[PDB]
C-alpha cells in the first residue's frame, strides 16, 4: 500500500511571497507524479503531470521537481486566485491535501455570547452560542463552563472561510442542553484562549439577567 | 469543448442505491478510461474505479469491490456509476473524471460532480430564532439561528440585501438528530439599536419555506 | 477430473486449441493484508495486441495457438505498478482445451492448476512474498468477460468464471 503524506497539512504565506508544498511517498515511487489545484465548490484543476510538466493553459509561475519519495510543488508568487487546497496524486492514491491560506497580521477575536430565546424554550430546547469574531490566525480554543463545570461532547463549532476582503476567521461554538437542564444552572460562560490575546477572555452571563 | 457533465444530486435513505450519470462531449468517447473519484464533505479524494469504454472492463478498488458497478452506455457517451446498499460513509461528491490520453491518470478533464446525501431523515423546514444584542466597544453583535432543517442549502440575507457589511454566515453543521442547523450574524453600531430595524430573510428551497424574523434588542 | 467451460455456441472439435498465454489485470486499492488479487483482464484489444505473444488465432483473456515461452513462465507488463496497463503472461508448456462439440470445452484441472501455481510464484517475484488470489473476470461485454476466439468463420464465448477461482500462498 503506497501512502502519499503531504507536508504541511495548511501552508499560511503572505500574499505575493513563494510557498513552497511538500508530497512525500511511503516507498519509492516512478517519477509519474500529479499535482491538482481545487477551489471551494469547484472539481480539481490539473497543474502538473510527469512530476515537471505544466498543464496547458496553466500559468509559468507553478513548478514541479522530485524523486523517488520526495516531491515539491514551487509557487513563485502567490496570487489571490492561488490560495486553494493542493493534491499530489500517483497512480490511483491521492494525498490528503494542502491548504494555501492567507497569512496576515495577528487579529484578537471580538467574544461575544447570546442566551437562548424564550421562543426556543417552549420548544423543549436551549442553545447558547458563543461568537468569535474577525480573528486571526484559525487556531482557537473556545470551552464552555456550566456553574463553573467544564461541558464535554454537548457543543459544536463552526468556522467560515477565510474572509475575502481582511483574511479573517470567524467561528460559533453552540452548546445545546434540554430546557430542564439549561434551568438547573445559572451562569453561563465561554472561555475563548486565542494568540491575540494576552489572557483568555471569558463571556458570561445569569440565566433570567 | 470537451467537457463531462453529471446528473443532479439526490438524497437517499441509508440501504437503498444511486446511479449517477456522466455524459462526455466533443472527443472520441471510447478512446479514454473514465475513472470515479468520491470526496466527502471536507475530506480528500478518493478513487474508486476505472471503467473501459471500449469494452466495458473494470477495475475496483478493493475498498468498493462488491459494493460498486461502473457502466457505460457507447450510443450516448454515458458513463454510469451505481453505489449499493448506501451508508452515512458514503455521503460524499462523486467525480467523473477522464485520462489525458488512453489509459493516464492525470485527470485534465472533471465533471461538476454529483452530491450524493445518505440520511435517514425527511425534508424538514428550519426554524429561526434571534439572537438579540445585549448591553465590544461601541460595536455590538446580533444574529438568527436557523435549526433542524433538511435537506441543504439554506440561504440567509439581511434587510433584503441591504446589510451586507459585517456579515458571516456560518457553514451548516450536522447535528445528533440528522438535521442541518447554522448561524449568520452581523455586527452593528451600537447607537444604531433601536433607531434601525434588522431582519434576517431565511429561504430553504427543499421546503418551500421562507422566513423574515425580526431581531429586537433585549 | 477437468474443469467444465460453458461455451456458445458450440464449439466444434477441431476448434480446440493450445492454451499458451494469459493476460490478467490487478486490482486497484489495498486490503490491509498481504494479498495480491488478479483478474482476466479489464482491457480491450490494445491490450491484447500488445503483448505480441499470439497467434493467428484471435482470442480474450486467453492466448490460444501462440508464442510459448522457452524454459519457465514469463510474465510481462509496461509497467507493473500502474493497475490500468495489463500483464501479459507465456506459459512455457502449454495447456490443452477440448471441446468436445455439446457446448462446453474442457480442461485438465491438475495441469490448470500446476501452470497457475507457476504463474504466482513469478507474480510474487514481481510483487514479493505475498498472497496471490485468481478471481474472476470484473465484467464487461460478453466476448471481453468471457473467454472468447474465433474458429471456422465462426465467435465462441466461453464462460471463464471457474479458472479463475484459487489462491495461492
Ligand atoms: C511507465 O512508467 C514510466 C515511469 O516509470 C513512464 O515514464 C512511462 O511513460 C510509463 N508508460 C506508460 C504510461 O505507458
Ligand atoms: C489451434 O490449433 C489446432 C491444431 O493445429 C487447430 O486444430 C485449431 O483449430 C486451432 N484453434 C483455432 C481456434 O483456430
Ligand atoms: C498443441 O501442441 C501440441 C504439441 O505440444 C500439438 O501436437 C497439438 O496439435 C497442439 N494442438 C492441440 C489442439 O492439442
Amino acid at each position: 500500500e503506497i501512502v502519499m503524506t503531504q507536508s504541511p497539512a495548511t501552508l499560511s504565506v503572505s500574499p505575493g511571497e513563494r510557498a513552497t508544498l511538500s508530497c512525500r511517498a511511503s516507498q519509492s515511487v516512478s517519477s509519474n507524479l500529479a499535482w491538482y489545484q481545487q477551489k471551494p465548490g469547484q472539481a480539481p484543476r490539473l497543474l502538473i503531470y510527469g512530476t515537471s510538466t505544466r498543464a496547458t493553459g496553466i500559468p509559468a509561475r507553478f513548478s514541479g521537481s522530485g524523486s523517488g519519495t520526495e516531491f515539491t510543488l514551487t509557487i513563485s508568487s502567490l496570487q489571490s486566485e492561488d490560495f486553494a487546497v493542493y493534491y499530489c496524486q500517483q497512480y490511483e492514491t491521492f494525498g490528503q491535501g494542502t491548504k494555501v491560506e492567507i497569512k496576515r497580521t495577528v487579529a484578537a477575536p471580538s467574544v461575544f455570547i447570546f442566551p437562548p430565546s424564550d421562543e426556543q424554550l417552549k420548544s423543549g430546547t436551549a442553545s447558547v452560542v458563543c461568537l468569535l469574531n474577525n480573528f486571526y490566525p484559525r487556531e482557537a480554543k473556545v470551552q464552555w463552563k456550566v456553574d463553573n463545570a467544564l461541558q464535554s461532547g454537548n457543543s459544536q463549532e463552526s468556522v467560515t472561510e477565510q474572509d475575502s476582503k481582511d483574511s479573517t476567521y470567524s467561528l460559533s461554538s453552540t452548546l445545546t442542553l434540554s430546557k430542564a437542564d439549561y434551568e438547573k444552572h445559572k451562569v453561563y460562560a465561554c472561555e475563548v484562549t486565542h494568540q491575540g490575546l494576552s489572557s483568555p477572555v471569558t463571556k458570561s452571563f445569569n440565566r433570567g439577567e | 469543448q470537451v467537457q463531462l457533465v453529471q446528473s443532479g444530486a439526490e438524497v437517499k435513505k441509508p440501504g437503498t442505491s444511486v446511479k449517477v450519470s456522466c455524459k462526455a462531449s466533443e472527443y472520441t468517447f471510447t478512446g479514454y478510461y473514465v475513472h470515479w473519484v468520491r470526496q466527502a464533505p471536507g475530506q480528500g479524494l478518493e478513487w474508486m474505479g476505472w471503467i473501459n469504454p471500449n469494452s466495458g472492463g473494470t477495475n475496483y478498488a478493493q475498498k468498493f469491490q462488491g459494493w460498486v458497478t461502473m457502466t457505460r452506455d457507447t450510443s450516448i457517451s454515458t458513463a454510469y456509476m451505481e453505489l449499493s446498499r448506501l451508508k452515512s460513509d458514503d455521503t460524499a461528491v462523486y467525480y467523473c473524471a477522464r485520462s489525458d490520453y488512453i489509459s493516464s491518470w492525470y485527470f485534465g478533464y472533471w465533471g461538476q460532480g454529483t452530491l450524493v446525501t445518505v440520511s435517514s431523515a425527511s425534508t424538514k423546514g428550519p426554524s429561526v430564532f434571534p439572537l438579540a444584542p445585549s448591553s465590544s466597544g461601541g460595536t455590538a453583535a446580533l444574529g438568527c439561528l436557523v435549526k433542524d432543517y433538511f435537506p441543504e442549502p439554506v440561504t440567509v440575507s439581511w434587510n433584503s440585501g441591504a446589510l451586507t457589511s459585517g456579515v458571516h454566515t456560518f457553514p451548516a453543521v450536522l447535528q445528533s438528530s440528522g438535521l442541518y442547523s447554522l448561524s449568520s450574524v452581523v455586527t452593528v453600531p451600537s447607537s444604531s439599536l433601536g433607531t434601525q430595524t434588522y431582519i434576517c430573510n431565511v429561504n430553504h428551497k427543499p421546503s418551500n419555506t421562507k422566513v423574515d424574523k425580526k431581531v429586537e434588542p433585549k | 477430473d477437468t474443469i467444465t467451460l460453458p461455451c456458445r455456441p458450440a464449439p466444434p472439435p477441431h476448434c480446440s486449441s493450445n492454451i499458451t498465454g494469459l493476460i490478467l489485470t490487478r486490482q486497484g486499492g489495498y486490503s490491509n493484508a498481504n494479498t495480491v488479487i488478479f483478474r482476466p483482464s479489464g482491457g480491450d484489444w490494445r491490450d491484447i495486441a500488445r503483448c505480441q505473444i499470439a497467434g493467428t488465432v484471435v482470442s480474450t483473456q486467453l492466448f490460444l495457438n501462440g508464442s510459448l515461452a522457452e524454459e519457465e513462465v514469463v510474465i510481462r507488463s509496461e509497467n507493473w505498478t500502474d493497475n490500468a496497463k495489463s500483464i501479459c503472461v507465456q506459459l512455457a508448456t502449454s495447456v490443452e482445451i477440448a471441446c468436445t462439440g455439446a457446448g462446453h470445452c474442457a480442461i485438465s484441472r491438475a495441469k490448470w492448476a500446476n501452470t497457475l501455481k507457476q504463474i504466482a510464484s513469478k507474480l510474487r517475484e514481481q510483487y514479493g512474498a505475498k498472497t496471490i488470489i485468481f478471481k474472476p473476470s470484473s465484467g464487461g461485454d460478453p466476448e471481453f468477460v468471457n473467454h472468447s476466439f474465433n474458429c471456422g468463420g465462426e465467435f465462441f464465448y466461453c464462460a471463464s468464471t471457474q479458472l479463475f477461482a484459487s489462491t495461492w500462498f
